[PDB]
RNA sequence: CUUUUGAUGUUAGGGUAUUGGCCUAACAUGGCUAUGACGGGUAACGGGGAAUUAGAGUUCGAUUCCGGAGAGGGAGCCUGA
RNA sequence: ACAAUGCAAGGUUUGUAUUGGAAUGGUGGGAAUUUAAAACCUUCCCAGAGUAACAAUUGGAGGGCAAGUCUGGUGCCAGCAGCCGCGGUAAUUCCAGCUCCAAUAGCGUAUAUUAAAAUUGUUGCAGUUAAAACGCUCGUAGUUGAAUUUCAAAGAAUCAUUCUUUUUAAAAUCCGAUUUUGUUACUUUGAGUA
RNA sequence: AAAAUUUUUUGUUCUUAUUUUGGCUUAGUUACGAUUAAUAGGAGUAGCUUGGGGACAUUCGUAUUCAGAUGUCAGAGGUGAAAUUCUUAGAUUUUCUGGAGACGAACAACUGCGAAAGCAUUUGUCUAAAAUACUUCCAUUAAUCAAGAACGAAAGUUAAGGGAGUGAAGACGAUCAGAUACCGUCGUAAUCUUAACCAUAAACUAUGCCGACUAGGUGUUGGAUGAAGUGCUUCCUUCAGUACCUUAUGAGAAAUCAAAGUCUUUGGGUUCU
RNA sequence: UAUGUUCGUUA
């Protein structure tokens, strides 16, 4: 029965309905509280607002981040 | 796969939300703007949608305003006389030559240079068939050195 | 796919396959060559018309062992040297030296029939008289 | 490269049929494959199919009820008058008492009885029995 | 491949029953071709048709009818609608 | 062709050599007629059939392939045999007789051609090993090429379905109603077809 | 800017102008006007990504051999057994030094890369590719391809260089009835480098390329995701390779084949034979 | 892991 597939989350990408496995996500770094948008799976460099810090090192897949930072996902 | 074999299916999937994201409050009326002045700084639309996507938390461009990045490009005449791959292509081109001017017992690098030089005459053919590329663009591998411009 | 184009546009593609492999089959060749005329001695008749050279007993292959009787026979059309088998019993001394013999096919176009080597012709009269009619029985005259 | 969508689509429910999976997923719908189903459908080989219509040219379920033999797609589109309807039957179908012949006509897609009915033989697409 | 020896076209004329490189003068360099030009072979007049055909096909058609061509081989010409 | 006895089968039925009378052409002669004249055809009158001598042949009998392990002769010879094969003493295959089979006023043979031949394959072949994937890649002609632009509902009629009719965007014609809206392939109808 | 209408100066005929419309330039108004983004393709970006992909330079290793030295003294090589061969002028053997050319073991695999041929010591430089990840770009740019083109083992040819080892030819020694062979001793060309040719191999998975579908398991190579014994290490999912085993109410003549299947229920595209 | 050839034709 492949309508009311559920668990097509583990599927690979492009399953039944194609979508993203990336998303967007909003970082907090305790003692900064800097507001900027971060890409999940980001492909270079990127820098906070508030105090400059590295944020996340670009790998082939979802970087390495920071030891700490408070990370939220930004979906609706 | 043009030449050699694997299918290799890594690729970018757009979601299924067509229209702009609900959590970007940012408006489209300097988007546009922000990608002109990139495109001035000096980058090629296919990094500046990149670039736009990473440091700006824009996807889509296309979500955010109804255009895409190479048709706005245009519009305010930004965009160069030869398009991305094909300029791409021409530099690698390029590149294979002069290894190979010393290097004359590449083989290999002969075959990639044979291979490379299909593909820029495949391209320009379908680039010239639209209007997107002058009648007697020919691409002369003596010029194409310069040619890059 | 099947090893054939199938485009609702490539009949000129599939029209040059065949013509050009139907020179493959030994049957289109053989009929189509313009070798024929002139390599049969019989110019593409059925049969001919030729005078008798000599009479000589050919030996029969190796499975079977006779003394088959034939007919060097010089044809008046073209002028060529063929061997003509003279079927029946004694049938041989039914025909001389110097007499005008008709021919025909040994009835595998120009194949040999079998334990008799390189002989492609049959006699079927002798100075027009049948050798059926001279031999099976002697319903007919006798030799003129 | 697929060259034709409706040769995908038939060749999947035909081997879908024969492994009796009862369930099957054809991924590049089209409105031809659509037409094709629906007409099954109304011939009564194929139950309740639905597509998936998402942003990218959209999938396809369908429902098999056991009932299928052989679904195919004819290619290339031979262009077929009205008077050669009978010779491409003898020659394709099982039987002429059942089975039919999908043709493309100036006025839809139709099986060759009801092409013949109306008159105006068109282009053959596919059949199925 | 064709093109001096008309090959492709323009202009003018001659010629014709009439159009036309049909021919002549000048001029331009054209025209056809792997969708097979130019050649070679045909024991090739073409078609209506014939044989064999389940359907596709394959083979034949000198020969009743139609069209063409010829009167031993070429060429020329009178009369005449 | 037909009728009676013998003989065979069988519960006084069929086949079956003797008889012995009918019928009829082929044939000849005359005529009508036919025909430019004549001939043929058709029709009418005379003779005219019992071994109805008014006498059917051609090619076969090992298999393919219908029909002989019948009798003589020859004896790896002569010969037959499209192919497989037969022939050295028991030859079902040669040469003969008898018988039988086949088609029949027809029956063989040669060559060509069609089917057979899906062994030229569009329908519709094959390519690891039977013949057959170019050493490999690029590549022009050629062949082929993703999805997308206008979708349903209501009624009359056969038996339970099927079948026929209308509208529902927009722009130019008609004062709530009257009317045209790419090109081709393709397909349908025609026209004109000695 | 022109046409249609009218009136009209004016003794066979000479002004003119009036209103409506087809075309030019000018503020504003339209719902003003651009289909997806293909488990198609191409391009891009990223990774203490991968790899015996390629070229050039460079480094190392024993072995073999040459030369020199070294110590000793009768044999040493080689074979089925021998002999040819070397050997008191010291062979073989031991140790050391220097040179030379080739090769690159063991690791090394039903492993990796490459279009195939093929590619394995280190390091550097140059170059390319592929996979993976991507809410990056273009938007049909594609598939297969007669002609044509690039590359194409080995051998072979040409010209320089190199020349240890092996060694088509050749010469011996054997074996044998013979032995021009197999075996042994030697040995020319070749083998290696550079620059040109040649264009062929059982160049083979004897299996063209692209696409779709059809099944389980054991592996393994390269990414990516998620999870856990100790920042480390394993498992799960997934993509792309690469094999293997079982199974076929799939195929086939069978051997066999997860493609050689989805073929008389015969047609996805295409080239060659 | 010394050497060790040949068997006329037909049925």
């Amino acid at each position: 029965n492949p309508d009311p597939v559920e668990e097509s989350k583990k599927h690979k990408l492009k399953r039944l309905i194609p979508t993203p496995n990336s998303y967007f996500m909003d970082v907090k770094c305790p003692g900064c509280l800097q507001i900027t948008t971060l890409f999940s799976h980001a492909q270079n460099v990127v820098l906070c607002g508030s105090c400059n810090i590295m944020l996340c090192q670009p790998t082939g897949g979802k970087c390495k981040l920071t030891e700490g930072c408070s990370f939220r996902k930004k979906i609706e | 796969r043009m030449y050699g074999k694997g299918k290799g299916i890594s690729s970018s999937t757009l979601p299924y939300k067509r229209k702009q994201p609900s959590w970007l409050k940012q408006k489209p009326s300097e988007i546009e703007d922000a990608i002109i002045k990139l495109a001035k700084k000096g980058q090629t639309p296919s990094q500046i949608g990149a670039t736009l996507r990473d440091n700006y938390g824009i996807p889509q461009v296309k979500s955010v305003t109804g255009n895409k990045i190479l048709r706005i490009l245009r519009a305010q005449g930004i965009a160069t006389t030869i398009p991305e791959d094909l300029y791409f292509l021409i530099k690698k081109a390029v590149s294979m030559r002069k290894h190979l001017e010393k290097n004359k017992k590449d083989k290999d690098c002969k075959f990639r240079l044979i291979l490379t030089e299909s593909k820029i005459h495949r391209i320009s053919r379908y680039y010239k068939r639209k209007k997107l590329l002058p009648s007697n663009w020919k691409y002369q591998s003596s010029t194409a050195s310069a040619l890059i411009a | 796919g099947s090893g054939k184009p199938s485009g609702l546009r490539a009949a000129r593609k599939l029209r040059i396959r065949r013509r050009t492999q139907r020179w493959a089959d030994k049957s289109y060749k053989k009929s189509h060559l313009g070798t024929r005329w002139k390599s049969n001695p019989f110019r593409g008749s059925s049969h001919a018309k030729g005078i008798v050279v000599e009479k000589v007993a050919i030996e029969a292959k190796q499975p079977n062992s006779a003394y088959r009787k034939c007919v060097r026979v010089q044809l008046i059309k073209n002028g060529k040297k063929i061997t003509a088998f003279v079927p029946g019993d004694g049938c041989l001394n039914f025909i001389d030296e110097n007499d005008e013999v008709l021919v025909s096919g040994f009835g595998r176009s120009g194949h040999s029939v079998g334990d008799l080597p390189g002989v492609k012709f049959k006699v079927v009269k002798v100075a027009r008289v049948s050798l059926l009619a001279l031999f099976k029985e002697k319903k007919e005259k006798p030799r003129s | 490269v697929r060259m034709s969508v409706l040769a995908d689509c038939l060749k999947t429910i035909n081997n879908a049929e024969k492994r009796g999976r009862r369930q099957v997923l054809i991924r590049p719908s089209s409105k031809v494959v659509i037409k094709f189903l629906q007409y099954m459908q109304k011939k009564g080989y194929i139950g309740s199919f639905e597509i998936v219509d998402d942003h990218r040219s959209g999938k396809i379920v369908v429902n098999l009820l056991g009932r299928i033999n052989k679904c195919a797609v004819i290619s290339p589109r031979y262009d077929v008058k009205l008077d050669e309807i009978e010779k491409i039957i003898t020659s394709i179908l099982p039987s002429r008492l059942f089975g039919h012949l999908i043709l493309t006509t100036p006025y839809g897609i139709m099986d060759h009885e009801e092409a013949r009915r109306k008159h105006t033989g068109g282009k053959v697409l596919g059949f199925f029995f």
